[PDB]
RNA sequence: GCUUGACGAUCAUAGAGCGUUGGAACCACCUGAUCCCUUCCCGAACUCAGAAGUGAAACGACGCAUCGCCGAUGGUAGUGUGGGGUCUCCCCAUGUGAGAGUAGGUCAUCGUCAAGC
RNA sequence: CCUAAAGAGUAACGGAGGAGUACGAAGGUGCGCUCAGACCGGUCGGAAAUCGGUCGCAGAGUAUAAAGGCAAAAGCGCGC
């Protein structure tokens, strides 16, 4: 894994408008807020 | 499969090359669990001597490792000169001349035979 | 008529003619075929003269088949010109036989038909020709 | 992220579900190449120093270019211009880069219900063509510049497609 | 019917060869297959050839008389003066009552005249093959093999796998899948 | 015409064949490429030519894979 | 002698394809990337530290001629020497003798060393 | 290269093509790797760009004509 190359890799904050939250590594350093997410969509369930 | 073949063609150009030459040869088989080598005579047909982690000295239980490779190198070189053999070439088989085959050829220096 | 389509050489040595016709001399497609019994060589002005006599007389019907390809080119030196100088031009294209090569073939007519029309093709060839049939060996 | 669930459930319940003897021929996801390819700056190639930043941000791993394989002039390009741009991503990188690409941001462009299952060759890898880039975060609107329809490939050890498709039907993917 | 006389044929060579078609009216020949050593006969040319027309010839088997012994025979392959059309030479296949053996059998086409293809369509019966190869034990190897194309329109191709063959035989270029066309029917030529 | 053209000839081949005599620095084979590979005792020069570094006689054996044809020296 | 590894002999009668089977050891897949070493990115490959799991894949062993590969006997073609003809081509005496095809074979045979009985 | 007659050589105002250069790396060495093409799936290209998989065995390549060669590749890349 070569290094000095690479930026940094954190974890970051994913917190939905909906109110789910998710905890998940990315490169944004600073909490994000989303939209929409997984759980707060028609199309997985289908209507 | 791939990795195997690959290290084989890897390794064709040295041992013709010794061949040509016609000298006596040091091979070294590498395994995930143990390490071999070999000392074949002139022409990749008879051994004149051996010595491997497999022997009833060494199943001690660490036999992929460096250290471990030391102690069969400067087995090997006692084997040798008991066959009367000094003046040899070193054949890596295709790996690299990096881990434990490098400590592996060390030890077989410090043993006494020259290559 | 009846040449390649292209070459990779315009021109070719003579040669010579020698030996039997081992390969082609068997009827692969019809049912009578004219075989050749000397060996001589076809212009391809021959070969499509006794193809007209031929598909004439029987103008009913029947399948022919051309077993002879001419694809040797024979070049010609024009008149009033010295020796040497250069090869000289193709002029024609021709066909090696050698003795027992089926020549035409057909099917799908009478015995006599196919022995009639025969007779006024290999009066348009020059070379001594034959009829024959189809065996299994 | 994602490594922690497949050995917990997907592993076990395709082991049965698919009634296979042994546990290693388990369909497994091996490897994701993003990759994009730059049909544009051919005459213009200033855009090559931005794409590689562009598909630097969403990864947090760093490309590598591709070049012109042979010639063929009548793209007005021959050998040795870069053309395009990839990225692989194995373990644990490919995986957390999943779940963004999974459902962070993909159900996040304009529109359809979900993927379709047909895109399959004949021993179940399967890839996906988007048609931008915007969707993916780390990026904001304004600083983006004439967007690229970026690529995703996955490789499996799947032995036909719907080997592949079971063990995509998986990981909530939207499938129909 | 099918009985020849044969005589063993000692010396061998071009020359020799060339001397029994010239000087003695004889043709060269040679047995082998069974379980035995291959023997080289020596045979009447007028009377291989006398036998030869009959049609199945070549799909039968042959009651060879080599001195005095009799033994049972095929005739495998047959070698012909490229120009002059008569036999050179002539080899011959020992049977044995089991084991497969391979021939080259004719065919027979049947009422052409009625096919639907020729009164209705006025279309030409093309036949692209008139024998087929087969393999099969002697006690089953037929005379010939019967093909019909009563039931044959205009434009319709007869492959190997349409026509049947009898019980215990098969056609060999069949098994290796490859069906080649055995006949049609065609538009008239004008 | 327009054809009047050649080079002059190389005088390539085998110089010595099986079972001659050879000493050190004999030429045996002139070629182009190697239609001929260089066996036990046997060098080879930068436009292929073959000749001998011991002293012994010619062999000529095909062996090996890819089907070579191999020039060596063996004591008589 | 039976099984597995390493190195050779010989280069398809030894290859390919299809099927069955091998984990006690050996080998292979396998776990992780802290430490040597590495990716024109990626522990994919190379490398290191290993002992949870498997023989799935790979590799080996064993069966089958469908393909591939070998391949007679006899005849034919050509051909050195001497002599003839109807001499662009052939024939005779003597010596030599293919290629193709046919009957039919082939799922190899060995050597050195080290580990399990 | 053929003529040129299976060692070398061999003529014609015989049949066909090239040369009168290039390269300080296109040389040396160590290490590492295999092409063309086809098919399937994949955003602007769609027959052909970059990509993933399977087959492929040299039908690619070789600075430049043709012939003879090329797996220890003589082909391709990198450090010194
Ligand atoms: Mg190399
Ligand atoms: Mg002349
Ligand atoms: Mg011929
Ligand atoms: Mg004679
Ligand atoms: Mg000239
Ligand atoms: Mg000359
Ligand atoms: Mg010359
Ligand atoms: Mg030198
Ligand atoms: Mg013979
Ligand atoms: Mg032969
Ligand atoms: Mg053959
Ligand atoms: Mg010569
Ligand atoms: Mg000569
Ligand atoms: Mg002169
Ligand atoms: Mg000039
Ligand atoms: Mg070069
Ligand atoms: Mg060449
Ligand atoms: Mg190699
Ligand atoms: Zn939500």
């Amino acid at each position: 894994m070569k290094a000095d190359i690479h930026p940094t890799y954190e974890a970051i904050e994913a917190t939905c408008s909906c109110g789910n939250v998710i905890k998940t590594r990315s490169t944004l350093c600073k909490p994000i807020h989303l939209d929409v997410c997984s759980e707060c969509h028609p199309f997985y369930t289908g209507k | 499969s791939v990795k195997k073949e690959t290290r084989l063609r890897r390794a064709r150009k040295a041992r013709l090359k010794m061949r040509e030459l016609e000298t006596v040869r040091l091979c070294v088989y590498r395994s995930s669990q143990h390490i071999y080598a070999q000392v074949i005579a002139a022409d990749g047909g008879k051994v004149l001597a051996s010595a491997s982690t497999l022997d009833k000295d060494l199943r001690e239980g660490a036999t992929g490792n460096i250290d471990a490779a030391k102690k069969v190198g400067q087995l090997v070189a006692e084997r040798a000169k008991a066959a009367g053999v000094t003046q040899v070439a070193f054949d890596r088989s295709g790996f690299k001349y990096h881990g434990r085959v490098k400590a592996l050829a060390d030890a077989a220096r410090e043993g006494g035979l020259e290559f | 008529m009846l040449q390649p389509k292209r070459t990779k050489f315009r021109k070719q040595m003579t040669g010579h003619n020698r030996g039997l016709a081992h390969r082609g001399s068997k009827v692969s497609f019809g049912e009578y075929a004219l075989k050749a019994t000397s060996r001589g060589r076809l212009t391809a002005r021959q070969i499509e003269s006794a193809r007209r006599a031929l598909t004439r007389h029987v103008k009913r019907g029947g399948k022919i088949w051309i077993r002879v390809f001419p694809d040797k080119p024979v070049t010609k030196k024009p008149l009033e010109v010295r020796m040497g100088k250069g090869k000289g031009g193709v002029e024609y294209w021709v066909a090696q036989i050698q003795p027992g090569k089926v020549l035409y073939e057909i099917e799908g007519v009478s015995e006599e038909l196919a022995r009639e029309a025969f007779a006024l093709a290999a009066a348009k060839l020059p070379l001594a020709t034959s009829f024959v049939k189809r065996t299994v060996m | 992220r994602l490594k922690e669930i497949y050995r917990k459930e997907i592993a076990p319940k395709l082991k049965e579900e698919l009634q296979l003897a042994n546990v290693m021929e388990v369909p497994r996801v091996t490897k994701i190449t993003l990759n994009m390819g730059l049909g544009e700056a051919v005459g213009d190639k200033k855009i090559i120093e931005n794409a590689v930043a562009d598909l630097e941000k969403i990864t947090g791993q760093k490309p590598v270019v591709t070049y012109a394989r042979k010639s063929i002039a009548g793209f007005k390009i021959r050998e040795g211009w870069p053309i395009g741009v990839k990225v692989t991503l194995r373990s644990d990188r490919m995986y957390e880069f999943l779940d963004r690409l999974l459902s962070i941001s993909l159900p996040r462009v304009r529109d359809f219900r979900g993927l379709n299952a047909k895109s399959f060759d004949g021993r179940g890898n399967y890839s996906m063509g988007v048609k931008e880039q915007i969707i993916f975060p780390e990026i904001d609107y304004d600083k983006i510049d004439a967007l690229r329809g970026l690529d995703i490939t996955l490789t499996t050890t799947a032995r036909t497609d719907d080997e592949g498709r079971a063990l995509l039907r998986a990981f909530k993917f939207p499938f129909r | 019917d099918f009985i020849l006389n044969a005589q063993v044929r000692s010396d061998l060579g071009k020359g020799a060869s060339r001397r029994l078609r010239r000087n003695a009216g004889l043709v060269p020949a040679v047995v082998y297959g069974g379980d035995k050593e291959p023997q080289s006969v020596t045979l009447e040319l007028r009377e291989i050839a006398k036998l030869l027309e009959n049609e199945a010839a070549f799909s039968h088997v042959i009651a060879l008389n080599v001195g005095g012994a009799k033994e049972t025979v095929l005739i495998k392959a047959l070698q012909r003066h490229p120009a002059k059309g008569f036999v050179m030479h002539a080899d011959f296949l020992r049977v044995v009552a089991d084991h497969k053996l391979t021939a080259h059998v004719p065919l027979h086409f049947i009422n052409e005249e009625v096919a639907v293809g020729v009164k209705q369509a006025g279309g030409e019966i093309s036949h692209t093959i008139s024998e087929v190869e087969v393999s099969c034990l002697p006690k089953d190897l037929p005379e010939f093999i019967e093909v019909d194309m009563a039931k044959v329109e205009l434009g319709q191709i007869v492959h190997l796998s349409d026509l049947k063959a009898p019980k215990g035989v098969e056609l060999v270029q069949l098994a290796h899948g490859n069906d080649l066309a055995v006949a049609n029917i065609h538009a008239s030529r004008v | 015409t327009r054809n009047g053209r050649d080079s002059e000839s190389k005088r390539l081949g085998v110089k010595l064949f099986g079972g001659q005599a050879v000493k050190a620095g004999n030429i045996l084979v002139r070629q182009r490429g190697t239609k001929f590979h260089a066996g036990y005792g046997v060098g080879l020069g930068k436009d292929h030519t073959l000749f001998a570094k011991v002293d012994g006689v010619v062999k000529f054996e095909t062996k090996g894979a890819f089907g070579r044809k191999y020039v060596s020296i063996v004591a008589a």
